[PDB]
RNA sequence: ACCCGGUGAAAUUGAACUGGCCGUGAAGAUGCGGCCUACCCGUGGCAGGACGAAAAGACCCCGUGGAGCUUUACUGCAGCC
RNA sequence: GGAUGACCCCAGGCGGUAGGGGAGCGUUCCCGAUGCCGAUGAAGGCCGACCCGCGAGGGCGGCUGGAGGUAAGGGAAGUGC
RNA sequence: GCUGGGGCUAGGAGUGAAAAGCUAACCGAGCCCGGAGAUAGCUGGUUCUCCCCGAAAUGACUUUAGGGUCAGCCUCAGGCG
RNA sequence: CUGUUGGGAAGCAGCGCCAGAGAGGGUGAAAGCCCCGUAGGCGAAAGGUGGGGGGAUAGGUGAGGGUACCCGAGUACCCCGUGGUUCGUGGAGCCAUGGGGGAAUCUGGGCGGACCACCGCCUAAGGCUAAGUACUCCGGGUGACCGAUAGCGCACCAGUACCGUGAGGGAAAGGUGAAAAGAACCCCGGGAGGGGAGUGAAAUAGAGCCUGAAACCGUGGGCUUACAAGCAGUCACGGCCCCGAGGGGUUGUGGCGUGCCUAUUGAAGCAUGAGCCGGCGACUCACGGUCGUGGGCGAGCUUAAGCCGUUGAGGCGGAGGCGUAGGGAAACCGAGUCCGAACAGGGCGCAGCGGCCGCAAAGUCCGCGGCCGUGGACCCGAAACCGGGC
RNA sequence: GGGGGGAACCUGGGGAACUGAAACAUCUCAGUACCCAGAGGAGAGGAAAGAGAAAUCGACUCCCUGAGUAGCGGCGAGCGA
């Protein structure tokens, strides 16, 4: 396999869409823009995600709801991320929040809570919280819940 | 600083290429600004001259044209061959050119 | 030609 | 990894020279055959483990 | 530079787990005395936006 | 002004092998149709046409364009109380 | 049909502005290239009633020119008036 | 009264026996360089080839009406059949 | 080194050689070994530097107990007016401070988003401090950077010529040849120019110089035309000239035939642009997004800045991001959750194909393409507004 | 000792408008452009009357990240630790 053999697959390197280069191209003259609008112009239209021609936009006619917040911003409370038992099916022995961050399961700075979805395994699982279901399943399967703090 | 001249005025050189390849002759002149040399009896050309003092009757005279100094190779005054020039130092501390084939000096 | 002669005034079509 | 051996072969027009730490695929594909230290083969066995 | 979340959108709308967009009904901010209980009740509920309009709002919330 | 000798511009200019009538056509045709008339090329003259040239119409409208000016329009600022 | 463009057979579609889509050509540059074409003539120019391609183009030959040019396969754009 | 020489007053400022006059051959706000590639829902222009498909000039809302948002109508990929 | 073609060898041929050097540029064409270099080494009396090695100096240094002496003043602190912060008067603290009032010295005082308590953090109103950071007049190195309408405005005697009272504006213009061998001398001519001679491989390479396109101007030759109606062509036939059962040039007659572009419901249109030719000339990049797509990995995927290595070598780095769980304004609950008194009802949610292994895949990373957002964002164009100058 | 000069860079004192908000005034543009003073090979800053919830950390500057998060906002356009 030499350098004259290195080839991208079909469809890996498509050509681009060069506009305004002649009649045959199918893209000449108006560069696929049509005729004479604000959208034809360099700088186009206002943000077509919001702008609705001058009328009240569909987004601004809906009401707000909830606590938006106020200076000085977010209030620091303990955050809880949950993990279902089925996710734990890979570990033996002990489960801790520290042990699960490295599994790509429980993001840092989040208190660990175990949830019901899955099947409890006879494990020692250390966690800041357990649902009613995961608690019930866990005792029944020989595992020891350890509510820490 | 200075242009580097493997060859100098007066020593015998061989012309190694061109119409006169093979010729041997003493270096009449060295033109550093043009990286060239004038070799005796080599590279003759025909110069027209106007009727004037020092040139009555007028016509043409033969002058020697310059050669790119790269077409010239010094002939070792000992072993008698053309050679590249080496640099040998002396006990004096000075530095002279020396033949590469044998070890002779070329000055 | 940095000097442009000013154009003649148009015939008043009012 | 032998500095002496790379220095010997660097000037051959048919030789690309390389330290094991620099084993790349462009230079492998650039060339028709490969030659490695058993010391460097250990280094290649690490980098693809 | 990187895009900015539109804050009117975030404050009015929520993107659901499958990608729908949901909003409070309109109509019960005031003038409610002569309105049916059915009308105040029905509008207490959230509602799914029409697809053409939801996909526009979703582009305003690129970091949810 | 005209003719001969000397020097020699310009705006304008899709190309042009560039006639009349009665029609036709984006509604006023050298350029289409049917007729009629007409050998090729100039020079001095005249201005009816080439919707002749020149100036991206001043009028008029349009633009969520501009500028001056006004006031018991809005909102400020200097000033003064 | 043969067995997944490997070519053949039969039948049908194939006017086109805005515009959507597909496949190609050519320009400059990089890898291929310490290679290969080149003064027994590079690129550029001027012809051609010749060859290939639907085409954009590509060859080939003659004149000019006098020192560069650059493959199959890919890569990137100041890429075609 | 006219005039030479020497001076002073300028850009929202000066000067004006008042015309919005004049302030270096266009002044209802000078000239230069800069902000600056102001902004222009307007006009103009937008370059190689072949192949398949192929619109709209309507409705609703719009300080909107020659501009837009959504629908309608076109095209491409995947799925259904 | 030799031979050979050649004006010229470095091309080609024969036989060698060096290489820690086969980067590159020259030399009459294409050279590792001819030249300049390159690898690898070496080098400063004098001046500059010296962040590193060394020396020196300044400087630095304990307790208990008592005492309550000192601990930065128009300051803290409160109020008024404002500025800075993500904070636009807001529940508005903190930091700064123009005005008024105006303390204390550690049992003093400031802060932790009005305030108060508790629990804590910190010691205002004097000053100084390298490095890591920014920039590029200047020197060097390197380019999937330009190649004379390009690249700096300037490859060149350019911030010049020229323009403007002035601030200021602001160009065009590169190339003989390997070597000047740059054409003695003679002829026509006032000269300019030319014709011979001569140089050169080449002189329509002759200095008004490499190549030398097009518009444009001219000389010569073939066909053609003075009874003819025209977007200039096309189709047919005939004639004449040329090249050798065909082809090329020309055009007499007959047929047919309303330029190009733009804008438009609609133009040949008496609507727009263009005298003609040559060159310049307009959909891009960045970062984010959203689909699609070629790959990698897959309940996981992936690193940023840096650090090491290379000097067109790659590696390390898991901080972080996306995903693995949703529902609710939230407290919170969780395969559910929210409304509700509800076990009601509803809203939003939840659950691969083969034979333990293989193919696949949620996801995610990279490449590529289309489109979107922020940027001038397809290119050219105002009238104007502002700042500082003249 | 000072004075003056220096392409960008830096700190301080002052400080716009077009534009965007498809009008406009708060807001945006932006403490940008620019004027001024000062500085140096860098400038600024710097050794806690800090941060802000950890029963924590430990000068300052700079890069990555945190994050377009927290927030701010005619809760508009946007702004943004
Ligand atoms: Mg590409
Ligand atoms: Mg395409
Ligand atoms: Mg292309
Ligand atoms: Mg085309
Ligand atoms: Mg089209
Ligand atoms: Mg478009
Ligand atoms: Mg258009
Ligand atoms: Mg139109
Ligand atoms: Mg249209
Ligand atoms: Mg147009
Ligand atoms: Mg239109
Ligand atoms: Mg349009
Ligand atoms: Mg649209
Ligand atoms: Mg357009
Ligand atoms: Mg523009
Ligand atoms: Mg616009
Ligand atoms: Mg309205
Ligand atoms: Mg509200
Ligand atoms: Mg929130
Ligand atoms: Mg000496
Ligand atoms: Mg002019
Ligand atoms: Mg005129
Ligand atoms: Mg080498
Ligand atoms: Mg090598
Ligand atoms: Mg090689
Ligand atoms: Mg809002
Ligand atoms: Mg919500
Ligand atoms: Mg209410
Ligand atoms: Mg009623
Ligand atoms: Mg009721
Ligand atoms: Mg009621
Ligand atoms: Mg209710
Ligand atoms: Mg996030
Ligand atoms: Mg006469
Ligand atoms: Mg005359
Ligand atoms: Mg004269
Ligand atoms: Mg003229
Ligand atoms: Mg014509
Ligand atoms: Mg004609
Ligand atoms: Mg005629
Ligand atoms: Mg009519
Ligand atoms: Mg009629
Ligand atoms: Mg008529
Ligand atoms: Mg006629
Ligand atoms: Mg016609
Ligand atoms: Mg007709
Ligand atoms: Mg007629
Ligand atoms: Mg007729
Ligand atoms: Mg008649
Ligand atoms: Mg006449
Ligand atoms: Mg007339
Ligand atoms: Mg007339
Ligand atoms: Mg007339
Ligand atoms: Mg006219
Ligand atoms: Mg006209
Ligand atoms: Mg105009
Ligand atoms: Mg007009
Ligand atoms: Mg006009
Ligand atoms: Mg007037
Ligand atoms: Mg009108
Ligand atoms: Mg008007
Ligand atoms: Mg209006
Ligand atoms: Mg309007
Ligand atoms: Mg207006
Ligand atoms: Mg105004
Ligand atoms: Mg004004
Ligand atoms: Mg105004
Ligand atoms: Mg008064
Ligand atoms: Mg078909
Ligand atoms: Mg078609
Ligand atoms: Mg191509
Ligand atoms: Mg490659
Ligand atoms: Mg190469
Ligand atoms: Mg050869
Ligand atoms: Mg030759
Ligand atoms: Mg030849
Ligand atoms: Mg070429
Ligand atoms: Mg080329
Ligand atoms: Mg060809
Ligand atoms: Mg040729
Ligand atoms: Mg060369
Ligand atoms: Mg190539
Ligand atoms: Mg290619
Ligand atoms: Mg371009
Ligand atoms: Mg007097
Ligand atoms: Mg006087
Ligand atoms: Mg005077
Ligand atoms: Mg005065
Ligand atoms: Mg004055
Ligand atoms: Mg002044
Ligand atoms: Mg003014
Ligand atoms: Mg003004
Ligand atoms: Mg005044
Ligand atoms: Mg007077
Ligand atoms: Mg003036
Ligand atoms: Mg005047
Ligand atoms: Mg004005
Ligand atoms: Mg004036
Ligand atoms: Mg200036
Ligand atoms: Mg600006
Ligand atoms: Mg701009
Ligand atoms: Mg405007
Ligand atoms: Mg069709
Ligand atoms: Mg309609
Ligand atoms: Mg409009
Ligand atoms: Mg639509
Ligand atoms: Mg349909
Ligand atoms: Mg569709
Ligand atoms: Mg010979
Ligand atoms: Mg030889
Ligand atoms: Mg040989
Ligand atoms: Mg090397
Ligand atoms: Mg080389
Ligand atoms: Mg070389
Ligand atoms: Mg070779
Ligand atoms: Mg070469
Ligand atoms: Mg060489
Ligand atoms: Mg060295
Ligand atoms: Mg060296
Ligand atoms: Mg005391
Ligand atoms: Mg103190
Ligand atoms: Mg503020
Ligand atoms: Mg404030
Ligand atoms: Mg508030
Ligand atoms: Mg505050
Ligand atoms: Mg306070
Ligand atoms: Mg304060
Ligand atoms: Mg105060
Ligand atoms: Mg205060
Ligand atoms: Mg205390
Ligand atoms: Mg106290
Ligand atoms: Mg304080
Ligand atoms: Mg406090
Ligand atoms: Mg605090
Ligand atoms: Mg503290
Ligand atoms: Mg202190
Ligand atoms: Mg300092
Ligand atoms: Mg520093
Ligand atoms: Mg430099
Ligand atoms: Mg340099
Ligand atoms: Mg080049
Ligand atoms: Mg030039
Ligand atoms: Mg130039
Ligand atoms: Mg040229
Ligand atoms: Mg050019
Ligand atoms: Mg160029
Ligand atoms: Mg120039
Ligand atoms: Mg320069
Ligand atoms: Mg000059
Ligand atoms: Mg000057
Ligand atoms: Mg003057
Ligand atoms: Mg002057
Ligand atoms: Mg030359
Ligand atoms: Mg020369
Ligand atoms: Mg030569
Ligand atoms: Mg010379
Ligand atoms: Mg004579
Ligand atoms: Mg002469
Ligand atoms: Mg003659
Ligand atoms: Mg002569
Ligand atoms: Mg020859
Ligand atoms: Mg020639
Ligand atoms: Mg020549
Ligand atoms: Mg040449
Ligand atoms: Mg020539
Ligand atoms: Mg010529
Ligand atoms: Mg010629
Ligand atoms: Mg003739
Ligand atoms: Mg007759
Ligand atoms: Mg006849
Ligand atoms: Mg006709
Ligand atoms: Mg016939
Ligand atoms: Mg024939
Ligand atoms: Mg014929
Ligand atoms: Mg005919
Ligand atoms: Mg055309
Ligand atoms: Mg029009
Ligand atoms: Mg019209
Ligand atoms: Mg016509
Ligand atoms: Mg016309
Ligand atoms: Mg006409
Ligand atoms: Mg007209
Ligand atoms: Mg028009
Ligand atoms: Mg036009
Ligand atoms: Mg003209
Ligand atoms: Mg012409
Ligand atoms: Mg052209
Ligand atoms: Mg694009
Ligand atoms: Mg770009
Ligand atoms: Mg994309
Ligand atoms: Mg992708
Ligand atoms: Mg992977
Ligand atoms: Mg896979
Ligand atoms: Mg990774
Ligand atoms: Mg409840
Ligand atoms: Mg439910
Ligand atoms: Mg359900
Ligand atoms: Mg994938
Ligand atoms: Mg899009
Ligand atoms: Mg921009
Ligand atoms: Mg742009
Ligand atoms: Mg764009
Ligand atoms: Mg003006
Ligand atoms: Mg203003
Ligand atoms: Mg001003
Ligand atoms: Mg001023
Ligand atoms: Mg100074
Ligand atoms: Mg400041
Ligand atoms: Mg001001
Ligand atoms: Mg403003
Ligand atoms: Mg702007
Ligand atoms: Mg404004
Ligand atoms: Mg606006
Ligand atoms: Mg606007
Ligand atoms: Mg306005
Ligand atoms: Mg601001
Ligand atoms: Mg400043
Ligand atoms: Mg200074
Ligand atoms: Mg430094
Ligand atoms: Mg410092
Ligand atoms: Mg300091
Ligand atoms: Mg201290
Ligand atoms: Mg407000
Ligand atoms: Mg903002
Ligand atoms: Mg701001
Ligand atoms: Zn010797």
């Amino acid at each position: 396999m030499k350098l004259s053999d290195l080839r991208p697959n079909p469809g890996a390197n498509k050509r681009r869409k060069r506009v305004g280069r002649g009649p045959g191209s199918g893209h000449g003259k108006t560069a696929t823009r049509g005729h004479k609008g604000q959208k034809s112009r360099s700088g186009g239209l206002k943000d077509p995600r919001r702008f609705e021609g001058g009328r009240s936009t569909t987004l601004m006619r809906l009401p707000k709801r909830g606590m938006q917040g106020q200076v000085p911003g977010e209030i620091k409370r303990p955050r809880y991320q949950g993990v279902n038992l089925k996710d734990l099916a890979r570990f033996e022995g002990e489960v801790t929040p520290e042990l699960l961050v490295r599994a790509g399961l429980l993001k840092k700075g989040y208190r660990l809570k175990i949830l019901g979805e899955g099947e409890a395994k006879p494990l020692k699982v250390v966690a800041h919280a357990f649902s009613k279901s995961a608690l019930e399943k866990l005792k029944a399967a020989g595992g020891e819940p350890v509510l820490l703090e | 600083m200075r242009v580097k001249m493997h060859v100098k005025k007066g020593d015998t050189v061989l012309v190694a290429s061109g119409k006169y390849k093979g010729r041997v002759g003493k270096v009449k002149e060295v033109l550093p600004k043009k990286y060239a040399v004038i070799v005796e009896g080599v590279n003759i050309v025909k110069k027209a001259v106007r009727v004037s003092p020092k040139y009555p009757q007028g016509g043409f005279i033969e002058k020697e044209a310059p050669l790119h100094a790269s077409k010239v190779r010094p002939i070792c005054p000992a072993c008698g061959k053309p050679t590249r020039v080496r640099k040998k130092f002396l006990e004096n501390g000075k530095k002279i050119r020396v033949c590469a084939k044998c070890g002779g000096a070329l000055d | 030609p940095v000097y442009i002669p000013r154009p003649r005034p148009p015939h008043p079509r009012l | 990894g032998n500095e002496l051996v790379r220095r010997a072969a660097r000037n051959l027009p048919w030789v690309v020279t390389l330290a094991p730490e620099g084993l790349n695929v462009y230079d492998i594909v650039r060339t028709e055959r490969l030659v490695m230290d058993l010391d460097a083969w250990e280094v290649f066995q690490n980098r693809i483990g | 530079p990187k895009m900015k979340t539109h804050k009117g959108a975030k404050k009015r709308v929520k993107i659901t787990a499958s990608g729908k967009v949901v909003a409070m009904k309109t109509g019960k901010r005031h003038l409610n005395w002569q309105k049916s209980g059915k009308e105040i009740r029905q509008k207490g509920r959230k509602f799914v936006l029409a697809k053409p309009e939801a996909e526009r709002i979703k582009l305003l919330l690129p970091y949810e």
